């Protein structure tokens, strides 16, 4: 025999203040028992497990479904935390195209990596004897058990430590690890490629690791994590959209998930109208009807999912480009590509839940998302094509009270364009009428008044029912806008209204605010001044709206 | 050469903080640096049995093209036991000039406690999550950790003993990986003294505090006032009444009696000018009963004024400002708000360190996502303060301008 190379164990401890698992063994049928006996006999012959004495106080339940199933849930509850290597998943668009890509899955995967001997005694388990007339058969693991918390991480680190020297000695190829599979890729000739694959599986064989000796059991396209990986392109596995005249909340969640998953390569996927029905969740059993918006939207989704769309792989020698389009109702869509008409991937961004908003902010947030996603996937920020004029952005960020930034970008003329709908003056307007506005309401009777007086003697007070202080304060400003010329000065004591307007929204959830905005849009020059209330400031008549 | 035992605060497990994404160049720089540091025994590769992690990224200091490794030891710092205490040099801020030195290279000579090393674990991330990243842990004293200067205190004392005995007029303070040196000499003599001190630290950023003070509230001085002018004035004075007790505005408000156009000039009555003058006299005095509390946090607020101008206020209780200022320095950030804000935060933090010996908690006028996306691109300091985000526009913006 040739002594295969050993593998250093990974030191594992239990959580501090806890001890090894001690669980009562479940009652098993005689058939199950026999099956388990044979299986564990074969395994013991292989060297995966070992028989132990009664000294070991730890025990783990085991079932049969023949295949044995050791329930390590309690031991997992009592086993330390590990640096889990799976957080987030690779994206096919991030992979750099190679002329050849081979797959080597690893058989005897976990049962080829030794377990820390000091920890083996905690993985002890027993097999119920026939009729329980004899003491159960005691076993412990000598390798990594499947289902154990520490197995994937330790297996991964061992595999890395083994693969490192082959990689270092073969920079002309690229090796990737994922669970029980290895993906090797190169731009070499097919003969030299297969050659280096052989060298690799020989190298692994030196550590006693077995790979498919025959022609490799899997050839392109590779079905991986819901993706189809083809030699020249990638896509997603076929979409599955159920159709029923009675929908539940869970069905809505699954549909939303599937549509979101499909939206990464299929452009023009919308999910708002269906997501609005997820309010009041945690009740998985329900019957939620569909609006015309939602039905037309789902029909359009079946229109987009009609014909297959493929994404390409990444080429580092070419620039990285992301283009953005406004879809309305707070919806945004984007495409990330390097060559025209050939997408690396696509996506969508929905606005956050707020009271007020404008297009520029949302666009900025979209750019943020795309940027972060890009840095994750390709390790760089893409050049942007945005539906917004340079001058628009300039004016916006220059006058905006917050700090804001967009990486390198260019204007693409594809409507609808993001524009500034109105701009407040910085100084009072000469020759413009001056509207001193005010509003007030009774907290008890919910009755109120809103109005204005101007320097030219123009006056108005309007009575209001079912309203509040803030609503009347807004209403007064709205009244000032309605009955004024193309240029107007406006004085208010409302910090609320001033805040809202200085937030510069172009759309709101409050109809009154929307109306005010529509008024602003019609205006040529508007100066909005603020003063403290109840300071005896003449013009500011709190005594006019408190009657 | 002898490791001092270090533990954590009772009831606190080690740090498990997510490592955020990095660009390829920063990842490469970090790979290079950590490869070199591994060959120098400063760090060591670890296995999956180490679940602890601390964020890490790469920067570039001033006048340097060589990358640098920066570790966000914030979570580990607040989870690390409290070390003990040296009273902050209150004369450091009173000195004419202070120079900042980087003594981080010294820390790497002192080995770290073995049992504690697993808490310093960090990860060089991989692009597209192809690998679980390159994992390291520190063997020596890590730069950025609050325990490093605390442990190195005796050593630094021993090294700086002769220089301290030599120049009793020179003040020496230490914060993290930085050494602040204050004096009243001349810039040339200053620089030669600095080369001297760095040579003394070898064999073993000009900053002028005197050109920075606290800022008074000023009122306009006009010959003719418009309605708008008086409205803004009354607003400002009303705001300032929250700070200064004797501020009254009734006689100024009396001028606004009636509904006049905003651009209309109004002559001031004698009572109004008197009231204004009194208000001025009041504002010229300092604020009543304003003390510093070491047990309380320092809060810093920053407002964007436009045209590369920024204002800031450090305080503990509202309207009780401990420090105020206005950063307007332009240096290659003419087209970038975020860069300006980052530099401003750094400067304010520096001043805060010089004055109180600790960093303030910031309230940044920027969306969380934006800041979190871009702030590491312009950061050149070895420490990192805490921050939150204000989403509502403050009205007081033009009251500091
Ligand atoms: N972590 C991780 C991970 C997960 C799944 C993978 C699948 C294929 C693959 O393959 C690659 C392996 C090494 C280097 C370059 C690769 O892919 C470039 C793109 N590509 C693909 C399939 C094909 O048929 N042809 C190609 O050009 C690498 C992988 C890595």
């Amino acid at each position: 025999m040739v002594p295969i190379s050993p593998i250093e164990t990974v030191p594992v401890k239990l959580k501090p203040g806890m001890d090894g698992p001690k669980v009562k063994q479940w009652p098993l049928t005689e058939e199950k028992i026999k099956a388990l006996v044979e299986i564990c006999t074969e395994m013991e012959k292989e060297g995966k497990i070992s028989k132990i004495g009664p000294e070991n106080p730890y025990n783990t339940p085991v079932f049969a479904i023949w295949r044995k199933l050791v329930d390590f849930r309690e031991l997992n509850k009592r086993t330390q935390d590990f640096w889990e290597v799976q957080l987030g998943i690779p994206h096919p668009a991030g992979l750099k195209k190679k002329k050849s890509v081979t797959v080597l899955d690893v058989g005897d995967a976990y049962f080829s990596v030794p377990l820390d001997e000091d920890f083996r005694k905690y993985t002890a388990f027993t097999i119920p004897s026939i009729n329980n007339e004899t003491p159960g058969i005691r076993y412990q693991y000598n390798v990594l058990p499947q289902g154990w918390k520490g197995s994937p991480a330790i297996f991964q680190s061992s595999m890395t430590k083994i693969l490192e020297p082959f990689a270092a000695q073969n920079p002309d190829i690229v090796i990737c690890q994922y669970m029980d599979d290895l993906y090797v890729g190169s731009d070499l000739e097919i003969g030299q490629h297969r050659t280096k694959i052989e060298e690799l599986r020989q190298h692994l064989l030196r550590w006693g690791l077995t790979t498919p000796d025959k022609k490799h059991q899997k050839e392109p396209p590779f079905l991986w994590m819901g993706y189809e990986l083809h030699p020249d392109k990638w896509t997603v596995q076929p979409i599955v959209l159920p159709e029923k005249d009675s929908w539940t909340v869970n069905d809505i969640q699954k549909l939303v998930g599937k549509l979101n998953w499909a939206s990464q390569i299929y452009p023009g996927i919308k999910v708002r109208q269906l997501s609005k029905l997820l309010r009041g969740t945690k009740a998985l059993t329900e019957v939620i009807p569909l609006t015309e918006e939602a039905e037309l939207e789902l029909a359009e989704n079946r229109e987009i999912l009609k014909e297959p769309v493929h994404g390409v792989y990444y080429d580092p020698s070419k620039d990285l480009i992301a283009e953005i389009q406004k879809q309305g109702q707070g919806q945004w869509t984007y495409q990330i590509y390097q060559e025209p008409f050939k997408n690396l991937k696509t996506g969508k961004y929905a606005r956050m839940r707020g009271a007020h908003t404008n297009d520029v902010k949302q666009l900025t947030e979209a750019v943020q998302k795309i940027t972060t996603e890009s840095i994750v996937i390709w390790g760089k920020t893409p050049k942007f094509k945005l539906p917004i004029q340079k001058e628009t952005w300039e004016t916006w960020w220059t006058e905006y009270w917050q700090a804001t930034w967009i990486p390198e970008w260019e204007f693409v003329n594809t409507p609808p364009l993001v524009k500034l709908w109105y701009q407040l003056e910085k100084e009072p307007i000469v020759g413009a009428e001056t509207f001193y506005v005010d509003g007030a309401a009774n907290r008890e009777t919910k009755l109120g008044k809103a109005g204005y007086v101007t320097n030219k003697g123009r006056q108005k007070v309007v009575p209001l029912t079912n309203t509040t202080n803030q609503k009347t304060e807004l209403q007064a400003i709205y009244l000032a806008l309605q009955d004024s010329g193309l240029e107007v000065n406006i004085v208010t004591d409302s910090q609320y209204a001033l805040g809202i307007i200085q937030a510069q929204p172009d759309k709101s959830e409050s109809e009154l605010v929307n109306q005010i905005i529509e008024q602003l849009i019609k205006k040529e020059k508007v100066y909005l001044a603020w003063v403290p209330a109840h300071k005896g400031i003449g013009g500011n008549e709190q005594v006019d709206k408190l009657v | 050469i002898e490791t001092v035992p270090v533990k954590l605060k009772p009831g606190m497990d080690g740090p498990k903080v997510k490592q955020w994404p990095l660009t390829e160049e920063k990842i490469k720089a970090l790979v290079e640096i950590c490869t070199e540091m591994e060959k120098e025994g400063k760090i060591s590769k670890i296995g999956p049995e180490n679940p602890y992690n601390t964020p890490v990224f790469a920067i570039k200091k001033k006048d340097s093209t060589k990358w640098r490794k920066l570790v966000d030891f914030r979570e580990l710092n607040k989870r690390t036991q409290d070390f003990w205490g040296i009273p902050h040099p209150a004369g450091l801020k009173k000195k004419k000039s202070v120079t900042v030195l980087d003594v981080g290279d010294a820390y790497f000579s002192v080995p770290l406690d073995e049992d504690f090393r697993k808490y310093t674990a960090f990860t060089i991330p991989s692009i597209n999550n192809e690998t679980p990243g390159i994992r390291y842990q520190y063997n020596v004293l890590p730069q950025g950790w609050k325990g490093s200067p605390a442990i190195f205190q005796s050593s630094m004392t021993k090294i700086l003993e002769p220089f301290k005995k030599q120049n009793p007029d020179i003040v020496i303070y230490q914060y993290m990986d930085d050494l602040y040196v204050g004096s009243d000499l001349e810039i040339g003599q200053h620089r030669t003294k600095i080369e001297e001190l760095r040579q003394h630290l070898l064999r073993w950023y000009e900053l002028h505090p005197d050109k920075w003070t606290v800022q008074p509230i000023v009122l306009p001085e006009k010959d003719s006032w418009t309605v708008n002018d008086i409205q803004k004035l009354v607003g400002k004075l009303n705001w300032a009444s929250q700070i200064y007790p004797g501020i009254k505005v009734r006689q100024l408000s009396k001028l606004l009696r009636g509904t006049k156009a905003l651009t209309e000039v109004i002559p001031l009555t004698e009572e109004a000018e008197l009231e204004l003058a009194e208000n001025r006299e009041i504002l010229k005095e300092p604020v009543h009963g304003v003390y510093y509390d070491p047990s309380k946090d320092l809060i810093a607020e920053i407002q964007k004024q436009g045209q590369g101008q920024w204002t800031y206020q450090i305080y503990q209780e509202p309207f009780k400002n401990l420090k105020t200022g206005k950063y307007a320095r332009m240096r290659g950030a003419h087209t970038n708000d975020v860069k300006q804000l980052t530099e401003a935060v750094q400067k304010i933090t520096t001043e805060s360190i010089v004055i109180w010996g600790k960093t303030p908690k910031f309230k940044l006028p920027i969306q969380k996502e934006t800041w979190e996306t871009w702030w590491t691109e312009y950061w050149q300091a070895t420490w990192i303060p805490e921050w939150e985000f204000v989403n509502t526009p403050p009205l007081v913006k033009l009251w500091y301008q």
